[PDB]
RNA sequence: GAGUUGAAAAUAAGCAGAGAUCCGGAGAUUCCCGAAUAGGUCAACCUUUCGAACUUCUGCUGAAUCCAUGGGCAGGCAAGAGACAACCUGGCGAACUGAAACAUCUUAGUAGCCAGAGGAAAAGAAAGCAAAAGCGAUUCCCGUAGUAGCGGCGAGCGAA
RNA sequence: AUCCCGUGUGAAUCAGCAAGGACCACCUUGCAAGGCUAAAUACUCCUGGGUGACCGAUAGCGAAGUAGUACCGUGAGGGA
RNA sequence: AGUAACGCAAACAUUGGUGAGAAUCCAAUGCCCCGAAAACCUAAGGGUUCCUCCGCAAGGUUCGUCCACGGAGGGUGAGUCAGGGCCUAAGAUCAGGCCGAAAGGCGUAGUCGAUGGACAACAGGUGAAUAUUCCUGUACUACCCCUUGUUGGUCCCGAGG
RNA sequence: GUAGAGAAAAUGCCUCGAGCCAAUGUUCGAGUACCAGGCGCUACGGCGCUGAAGUAACCGAUGCCAUACUCCCAGGAAAAGCUCGAACGACCUUCAACAAAAGGGUACCUGUACCCGAAACCGACACAGGUAGGUAGGUAGAGAAUACCUAGGGGCGCGA
């Protein structure tokens, strides 16, 4: 059971999939208040999946060639502009 | 009790390593109830403590409910150390020492040294 | 006249400048003090205050 | 170019609601409701993480640091939107 | 510092012996001195700070040699 | 090679032979203060057009004599700036003490402080030592020698 | 004597110059005022392996549990 | 040695409660004391002591059901009030500059530094703990958006204040 | 106004030029609330509905005009905001600003609890000590003293 799909995703789909992950994770955190307790099974996975996405992107960035400093700057030029979106689940 | 906490190489407790495996059919070697077959059920791998079923008889007591109601006694079966259990198969009903082989395939398994039986058996 | 009591409710901000970490570091001697307070192994190696809220309950 | 008072990632801005009886009274009282935000949040970045995560226009964000370090944000939703019925889809 | 740009002529650590042979410490230092020598290659003066030995030396050996042997100008 | 989600027991769901827990080599992320580095600052903060100052490189090229310059301006790249147990080199360098007092001397060029650097540093290839005979860059241990010698020829220091 | 430094004068270079414990001769050694260089060598906050006529709970690290902790001092610092 | 003491000479008394236990907690009724305060705010400081519910081992110079003590939850909302985002005094740090065994010293433009100058909110409600912060009503300041026009800018600058 | 170029600085003339300065004052804000007092509930708090009058004379400030004014010598901080404009400086109704609807909307961080002439702050103690500033009522009094009291708070934590 492993994610041989992120390495197939290009940049864009990878990115929006990151945002959607963080959203659905926002909702999971939100559910704790009203105690719908399926989270422990499948909370950490969500959290522990965004990391995979980030790792894949950095490797891709690396073959292409950018310094860590440059990558950091690039990340900031992206962190700065992002609009929260409701999660797909409704 | 600090004198007996799990020992920690940099954020983790050393796991030791024991010959016995879950679902094993063991004879108690020496301690106490010497010479009594059993099926292990639960291995505490840091202490080498192993509870085999229906043997060790601990007569505890439990306050059940919040008003002092019930609290009827339970009888739990507590640990026994690992160096006190050998293996048996019902066919060669006899204790033995473990071993190893590399069978014709790649995999590598137990092999009771005093007999020809195989401890690993099927995968499940 | 107050009884020979050395410390009075002086402002934390005023105290910080005199013994503040920022103040402590600038002097050549001050940096030296940090050397020792770390080689011994202290944890609260100053007395400071913070321009937000100098306390966490 | 315009940047946010700081880079907090936006999503990390809100953490959990507050389920105290008093907050229930405020939901049922003012068209407010309480959030618990991490310390590096604003009235811009909280005022612009509810009008873009619940689809409700917000009126005020009275936020306050809390004696132990974390932050706590009363949000007054504009009257046209009504508090309790919104919190019902949230679970409160 | 009191160090000739053109020679490492430092002060001298020397104790001044008295007549009872009582030795104080008396740091002893060069007569390096404010002048303004006429750097020909720019037709123009430069203001320097010169241990007189080094002044004699520039004259005997010219200036620019002294310069590169210490690497000083501009 | 099986069971596991750190300490202690549950707790909640999970993951794993379609290798989980775990152990190694290489990676990636590494919020904020701190050399601290965008600017200020009461350290872990605020204001921020998002990013020091020193070298270096490429361009603009003050002053007087449009000279030549250096300085300044900019776009550059990314190297120095901190840390250290003891050992080492350098600079500054005490005193109580011993001399049955004490100014020469001795503790001692020790301690300490500052400045560098290394896993070792410093020294080093002969304008050396020798002695009518020979050696052959440095650095250490033994031993010559507590001898020669120096010394209010006192306390003591003491080579080759 | 050699050896490096402050002030001022300030040689010759090989049918020369320096040293050979003032200095002078003769002889003998080496030849300055430019630079670099491994080992044997001193060290331990440490890591791995082993050993102990070393301690074993006011001993051994000050410290066999949130030990430079509690506490005390404004502070350096002291410290169970 | 169960000895001195129990921290001022404002002063307690009752009835009825709570409780296993009342001089010591709660509520009355009475007496009394401060009132340029033994009152109400607020700068500093403290830093969780505030509130609610349990608890009584140690603490309280007695007692204890009670506490500023232990345990678990909870709490402090600002365009206007205070500070920062504005300014600068004493002072501090000072690029470059000068001086100095090293560190570093003197020093200019700059940069910080308010105890000071610029600048805009009041009344009444609410409530266990917040209210010039929340609510009601009426205000004020700054920046945009809309209209007509003039096209002429903002800075560095020289002046009033 | 004009004379030595915007702006004051200095010169002179002149202006249906005689009023300017500031707390109070009026009205709206408040045809409103607010309220003593009524009638029920009550696990004796609480709430409920109603709710009249809401005016004048005295004295008086250690607030206010106010850095009015007079008198003194010892002769009393600065820089920003803010108001006027020259090399009408780079830039130009595309990026601009003003009367302006005083029309519509928006409005950044940090502190706020509790003590604060203190049992929790500084004197090591729940210490007959100390701690900036603000408000300042009645009777008698010259008075912020004193004496007795409103508001509010307390009866001092061993007793008989």
């Amino acid at each position: 059971d492993e994610l041989k799909e992120l390495r197939t995703k290009t940049n864009e789909q990878l990115n929006e999939e990151i945002l959607q992950l963080k959203g659905e994770l926002f909702m999971l955190r939100l559910q704790r208040s009203a105690r719908e307790n399926f989270k422990p099974s499948d909370f950490g996975r969500m959290r522990k999946r965004v990391a995979r996405m980030l790792t894949v992107k950095r490797e891709r960035e690396i073959e292409q060639g950018v310094g860590k400093r440059l990558s950091r700057k690039l990340d900031k030029a992206w962190k700065r502009s992002i609009v929260v979106r409701p999660p797909p689940s409704l | 009790r600090w004198e007996r906490k799990d020992c920690k190489p940099n954020s983790l407790p050393k796991l030791h390593k024991r010959h016995v495996k879950v679902g094993d059919t063991v004879k108690v070697i020496s301690g106490g109830e010497k010479g009594k077959i059993g099926e292990i059920s639960k291995i505490h791998k840091h202490n080498s403590t192993v509870i085999i079923k229906d043997l060790n008889f601990k007569t505890k007591h439990v306050k059940s409910k919040e008003e002092g109601e019930q609290g009827q006694i339970i009888k739990i079966e507590a640990a026994i150390h690992s160096s006190n259990v050998m293996l048996i198969l019902k066919e060669q009903e006899v204790a033995d020492r473990v071993g190893h082989k590399i069978l014709e395939d790649v995999r590598k398994v137990r092999y009771l040294i005093k007999t020809g039986e195989i401890v690993d058996t099927p995968d499940r | 006249a107050a009884l020979c009591l050395t410390k009075r409710s002086r402002s934390r901000k005023s105290l910080a400048r005199t013994h503040g970490f920022r103040l402590r570091m600038s002097t050549t001697s001050g940096r030296a003090l940090l050397k020792r307070r770390r080689a011994k192994g202290r944890k609260i190696l100053c007395t400071k205050t913070n321009p937000s809220s100098g306390k966490r309950a | 170019l315009k940047y946010p008072r700081r880079i907090l990632d936006v999503y990390q801005i809100l953490q959990s609601p507050i389920i105290t009886e008093a907050a229930i009274k405020n939901i049922a009282d003012e068209n407010s409701l309480l959030f618990t935000v991490d310390v590096r949040a604003d009235k811009k970045m909280i005022r612009e993480a509810i009008s873009n995560f619940f689809g409700v226009k917000v009126r005020k964000v009275n936020t306050l640091i809390r004696p132990d370090g974390t932050k706590k944000a009363y949000i007054m939703l504009n009257k046209e939107y009504n508090a309790s019925e919104l919190a019902k889809k949230i679970g409160i | 510092r009191r160090i000739c740009p053109f020679t490492g002529k430092k002060s001298n650590k020397a104790n001044r012996v008295s007549h009872s042979n009582h030795k104080t410490k008396r740091l002893q230092f060069v007569n390096l001195q404010y002048k303004r020598v006429w750097w020909e290659a720019g037709k123009r003066f430069v203001k320097l700070r010169l241990s007189t030995k080094a002044l004699k030396t520039i004259e005997k050996n010219g200036l620019d040699a002294v310069a590169k042997k210490a690497g000083i100008d501009l």
